């Protein structure tokens, strides 16, 4: 970000924008816990 | 000498004075932009979002000169060039393509001027003409006043023209339309012409308007076809489903026609669409015999004609191809240079379609 | 006074614009309707949790 | 006799209100008033300058509060300034000295408030890197020119001329009230102290500096004999070689005997 006169770097900024994927970031999947599966065990364990 | 580069200008004595200096110097000419969104926090300090194409979106407010009474979505707004508040709504405009469907007025059809087929326009007559013009027998008797109709008949003869003369009858301003014009490369933008065509209408102090070729468009979906010029699937229920009938319908008559009617939609059959149904067929003797009485009026010929035999000389036929053979022995007058028409002319004018036609 | 400057100085008609994620070194990131872009320092008169980026 | 060519004159204490505040409002035409005298027909100077905050109207009459400067004014003159307001000023961030529609009859009320009031405008962006662009203005063919004075200063510029007499107002030439006191006083601000000038820089970015130079002498004196080996007597093109030799030289010479130098007299002065 620059100075709207001298255009003179005032602040580096951190890298990248986008609202959408930020509504990919900032969307909740609710309160679930791994006792809370259907008891797939295994895959459960396998994708742990 | 110098040449004049197409550049104009009046006489000296037809402008200037004061008047044009003055005008220049004190009013500032105002930009033009799209409006939307009344924020309306309160109704007393609005403010509106505009929209400088290519250039910019603004929220703007008025300048008291006019009022939120003038102000609506879009309205096609004009403001000052530095603090962009509203001073003028501007007129509407004649990009919306409704212009190439109007007729606009009573058109220049009677209710002889349909070729036999009185009877089918007097039964539309019952359905449109009669609950505007007679509605003392419908409310009363339990039903609010029916607007709507649709017909199907001989290839492409005479119907359209029925809906010119009820709409001349009924002093009704005429809107036409085909499924061409609800489609365009850009799409969805076809189903929102239907409902800009129906809001144009009822800005206009009620209106009549007529669909053509209807199997077309109240067609129903075709799941089957995996594609193609797919554009249909999008449009026409938007049509078939934002219709009103007798029942839902603002202060508007809506008239339908097409050739082939066994493809159509039942919903457009059903209420809400349609307040009756009416069949023709190729115009029978009486019929080609009153045609052929109204096309005497459509030339200057030698008015001795035998009318009666030349519409039994055609066997089962339209009455499209009446008028053609009008105009065709205006051809016959053309290529003999013949300052009128003759009944020869019409014999073998009528034969052009009867013997090469038919041969 | 500090609400009638404040007041007088909405200024009435102003751009529209679509809102960019913020950052604490609180500040955000704007794209104006003209899709010119720039960075607010402070986001003003309407408080972080009005806010969607 | 009714005014001509003249002069107005303007203190530096002026002038620097009158860029602080041109840079302090960098999005808007920011403005203020000045205190000083008609002290003549000849001249006017002005001495003292206050801004005065925003008003939501920009450049106007509306934009002066009235209880504001009446008040400031008042304040002033209790503190030893009784000048009256000479003149009113604005910025134009992005484009020159000229007076725009709301200008011209924001100055046509100043002319009728007193006599000659004169406006003054500021370009605090372009108005930069020791460019300055600032002129004053008046409205109303300028009654007769006595002296060459305007003669001597360039036409009005295009950028104002587009404005520019057609509106019936023209440039007053802009003059500075400077004195030997406040002369090194701003010199002063900049004068090297004693210490400052006895730096020895660092003998390890002297080498650096060195180097930076003569490993560009290795190329010239390449280049050098280039431009000797094409001694035909051809078309001009200093260029290269020639010239840029003779710069480098400079700057590297007085770079290392200003350092030996300072270093010697540190070999003396401290022991
Ligand atoms: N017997 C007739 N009387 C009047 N007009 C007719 C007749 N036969 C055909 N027409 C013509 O038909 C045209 C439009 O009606 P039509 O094409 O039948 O509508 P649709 O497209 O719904 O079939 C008019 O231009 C009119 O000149
Ligand atoms: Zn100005």
């Amino acid at each position: 970000a620059l100075d709207m006169t001298t255009l003179t770097i005032m602040r580096y900024l951190p890298r990248e924008v986008d609202p959408l994927v930020y509504n990919m970031s900032h969307e909740d999947p609710g309160n679930v816990s791994y006792s809370e599966i259907g008891g797939l065990s295994e895959q459960i364990r396998e994708l742990r | 000498g110098i040449k004049e580069s197409d550049t104009g200008l009046a006489p000296p004595a037809l402008w200037d004075l004061a008047a044009d200096k003055q005008t220049l110097q004190s009013e500032q000419p105002l930009q033009v932009a799209r409006c939307t969104k009344i924020i309306n926090a309160d109704s007393e300090d609005p403010k509106y979002i505009i929209n400088v194409k290519q250039f910019a979106k603004f929220v703007v407010d008025l300048s008291d000169q006019v009022a939120p009474t003038d102000i609506e979505e879009g309205m096609r707004v004009g403001v000052d060039r530095n603090k962009y508040q509203i001073h003028i709504p501007l007129p509407p405009i004649a990009d919306p393509t409704v212009t190439m469907m109007q007729v606009e007025e009573k058109p220049d059809v009677t209710y002889s001027d349909v070729g036999g087929c009185k009877e089918q326009i007097e039964k539309l007559r019952e359905v449109v003409e009669t609950p505007l013009l007679h509605p003392e027998r419908f409310v009363n008797l339990g039903i609010e006043p029916p607007k709507g109709v649709l017909l199907f008949g001989p290839p492409g003869t005479g119907k359209t023209l029925c809906a010119r003369a009820v709409a001349n009858r009924t002093d009704a301003c005429f809107i036409r339309v085909i499924g061409s014009e609800l489609v365009q490369k850009y799409v969805g933008e076809g189903a929102r012409m239907v409902r800009e065509l129906f809001e144009m209408a009822r800005t206009k102090k009620a209106c009549l308007i007529f669909f053509d070729e209807i199997d077309a468009i109240g067609g129903a979906r075709f799941d089957d076809g995996a594609g193609g010029d797919n554009e249909v699937q999008r449009t026409m229920l938007e049509l078939i489903n934002q219709l009103d009938g007798f029942d839902p319908r603002g202060n508007i008559k809506v008239l339908m026609a097409t050739n082939r009617p066994d493809t159509l939609d039942p919903a457009l059959m059903r209420p809400g669409r349609l307040d009756r149904k009416i069949e023709f067929s190729l115009p029978d003797l009486e019929g080609r015999t009153h045609i052929f009485k109204i096309h005497a009026r459509s030339m200057s010929v030698e008015r001795d004609i035998r009318f009666e035999l030349l519409a039994r000389l055609c066997p089962n036929s339209t009455g499209a191809e009446i008028r053609s053979v009008c105009t065709e022995a205006g051809m016959f007058a053309i290529r003999a240079r013949r300052k009128i028409a003759t009944e020869k002319d019409f014999l073998e004018a009528v034969n052009k379609v009867i013997k090469s036609y038919a041969k | 006074e500090n609400s009638e400057k404040i007041k007088v100085n909405k200024t009435l008609p102003y751009l529209v614009s679509n809102v960019i994620e913020l950052l604490d070194v609180k500040c955000a990131v704007i794209k104006t309707s003209t899709r010119q872009t720039y960075f607010l320092p402070v986001i003003g008169l309407v408080d972080a949790e009005k806010l969607k980026p | 006799a009714v005014d001509t060519a003249e002069q107005v004159y303007i203190s530096s204490l002026a002038l620097l209100k009158m860029l602080k505040h041109g840079r302090a409002g960098v999005p808007m035409e920011v403005m203020g008033l000045m205190l000083g005298e008609f002290v003549d027909d000849y001249t006017v100077r002005v001495i003292d300058v206050f801004a005065m905050p925003q008003s939501g109207t920009g450049v106007s009459v509306e934009a002066v509060d009235p209880v504001f400067q009446a008040k400031m004014l008042d304040m002033l003159k209790q503190t030893g300034r009784p000048e009256m307001v000479v003149g009113w000023y604005h910025s134009h961030p992005g484009f020159g000295c000229w007076l725009s529609g709301v200008d011209i009859n924001t100055q046509q009320s100043f002319e009728a408030l007193s006599e000659r009031a004169v406006a003054v405008v500021v370009d605090p962006i372009q108005s930069v890197k020791g460019k300055v662009v600032i002129d004053a203005f008046r409205l109303i063919h300028e009654p007769r020119q006595t002296t060459s004075n305007l003669g001597h200063l360039n036409k009005p510029s295009i950028q104002a001329l587009i404005h520019g007499l057609n509106r019936h107002y023209y440039s007053i030439t802009i003059n500075y009230r400077k004195n030997e006191l406040e002369q090194k006083m701003l010199l002063n601000l900049h004068k090297k102290s004693w210490m400052e000038g006895l730096t020895l820089q660092d003998y390890s970015e002297h080498c650096k500096h060195n180097e930076s130079v003569v490993k560009e002498m290795l190329e010239l004196a390449k280049n050098y004999n280039k431009a000797v080996e094409e001694e035909d007597k051809m078309t001009p093109e200093k260029q290269d070689p020639k010239r840029h030799l003779e710069e480098h030289v400079d700057v590297l010479m007085t770079s290392n005997i200003v350092q030996c130098l300072a270093a010697m007299l540190d070999t003396v002065v401290f022991k």
